[PDB]
């Protein structure tokens, strides 16, 4: 439905939707911009990720409230209340899966294959790992292992490039490590790997801070603080 | 406190 | 699309959507429940109003951010940025008008005509005044006077019934007065009428508090505090 | 402070 709008007007309207906190609209404008077929700039990649993060984050928070109520309904001595809680948790789960499939489809057609620079390729592979991770949070069937493996493979290819091509303070590298460590802790049942990766990533960034300008140091230390927040929570 | 992601 | 769902399952799912903060879903479940054709209970009328209040409140806040950016673009010495800000403010305005037309259509087909008790009839007429008021907040054309008059007529019929049939501390009567006073202040350019109505309503409720139980007193004093908040802001 | 409505 965005095929008739100019690329620059979609970008302009995505920024207005972010100011208005209309994240569903922001995501549909950025999806229209990606489907123009040109590569994204750094600013444009961050608009795409902020839009879908916020849409899927609302769906994930609603799914967790519904899954909690359904788990309680399934405890001994709870009354039978019919199929409605499961049906509505399914409805929200299917719309969240559809948003993840939309993002994964943009990455596969054709953002990753045209991304040659480390900043773009690592960013898109982190997004691929993140949206397979959100699929894995709701997966309960025969494909669950393969969805977890798809998240792990995308994060591992992004880690391999980031280690070779970016400094240890780069904010995309740090946020990748942060999210891969949460994948290990919450999805792969590997809390020791999660804690090792967060510790190593924090320590290697600390040793590289002396190379930075004041503004770069603020960007990097913001994400380092997220890694230390998870280490505090997990240890 | 929920764990952080970005 | 809710025609195949049982009325009670729509009500159940509206309550789950409220817990999940999925207000668009909550409104579509309550619209399905109203279209079953039976009258609403007090609990059900409050689910309907909470759902649409939250949907339209998100749209009104986004419209005000967009209208502010468009007004700035139209100031002397601002750059021309093309039609996008006006187009997107129009897009959000048309979806907000559609939500108001949906609510007004439920009230006209057929909730008001079957509402005989004062609590239900005053509640629905307050809602009719509220959603014409939200139409008037964005109206700029030939119909603006008639949209303002439709809000005023619905609020005045609700005030006339509430004065005859409800005590001055009833929370629906108080919230009606609060919102009609905001209509006078913001929409009808009648700040003195707004302040007189808020003062009189507060004073008449204060004199009736001695008749109440502790729980009724908490309900009434909550809304009285809203009236005193507006009086502080306006005087 | 925005005026109150309910
Ligand atoms: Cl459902
Ligand atoms: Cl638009
Ligand atoms: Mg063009
Ligand atoms: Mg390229
Ligand atoms: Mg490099
Ligand atoms: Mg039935
Ligand atoms: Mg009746
Ligand atoms: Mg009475």
């Amino acid at each position: 439905a965005m095929g008739s709008m100019e690329r620059a007007s979609l970008i302009q309207k995505a920024k207005l939707a972010e100011q208005a906190e209309r994240y569903e609209d922001m995501a549909a404008f950025m999806k229209g911009a990606v489907e123009k077929g040109e590569e994204l700039s750094c600013e444009e990649r961050n608009l795409l990720s902020v839009a879908y993060k916020n849409v899927v984050g609302g769906q994930r928070a609603a799914w967790r409230v519904l899954s909690s109520i359904e788990q309680k309904s399934n405890e001994e001595g709870s009354e039978e209340k019919g199929p409605e809680v499961r049906e509505y948790r399914e409805k929200v789960e299917t719309e969240l899966q559809g948003v993840c499939d939309t993002v994964l489809g943009l990455l596969d057609s054709h953002l990753i294959k045209e991304a040659g620079d480390a900043e773009s390729r690592v960013f898109y592979l982190k997004m691929k790992g993140d949206y397979y991770r959100y699929l894995a949070e709701v997966a309960t069937g025969d494909d669950k292992k393969r969805i977890i493996d798809s998240a792990r493979s995308a994060y591992q290819e992004a880690m391999d490039i980031s280690k070779k091509e970016m400094p240890p303070t780069n904010p995309i590298r740090l946020g990748l490590a942060l999210n891969f460590s949460v994948f290990h802790y919450e999805i792969a049942n590997s809390p020791e790997e999660a804690i090792s990766l967060a510790k190593t990533t924090f320590d290697e960034a600390m040793a590289d801070l002396h190379t930075l300008s004041e503004d770069s140091y603020k960007d990097s230390t913001l994400i380092m603080q997220l890694l230390r927040d998870n280490l505090t929570l997990w240890t | 406190k929920r764990r952080k992601s970005v």
